[PDB]
């Protein structure tokens, strides 16, 4: 994500905080279901008991 | 072969300039957007050459 945003860095202009990984893990999960939705599919590797 | 001679000369040299008054001398700004914490910085003088 970082590399698609090269030259360009997100902070906090109240602090030097700039947004820790935890937020990109945490979008990056809700961005590969939203795409799971987008198509009728399963996108990672998951047991089913049908 | 010049000892009672005359000699004159068109002569290129450095620009050089002395600070004989400071005007406008001073300005600020507590820059404090995208900072940890409030920082002062003295901006541009201006100099009278």
């Amino acid at each position: 994500v970082k590399a698609y945003m090269f030259g360009i860095v997100v902070q906090n202009p109240d602090t030097g905080q700039p947004m820790g990984d935890e937020f990109y893990n945490h979008i990056l999960e809700r961005a590969v279901g939203k795409a799971e939705r987008a198509l009728d599919i399963s996108i990672l590797p998951d047991t089913q008991h049908e | 072969k010049y000892e009672n001679h005359t000699v004159t000369l068109k002569i290129l040299m450095t620009l050089r300039y002395v600070v004989s008054d400071i005007l406008k001398e001073s300005r600020y700004q507590y820059t404090k957007f995208n900072q940890p914490k409030s920082k002062f910085e003295n901006l541009p003088q201006k100099l009278l050459l």
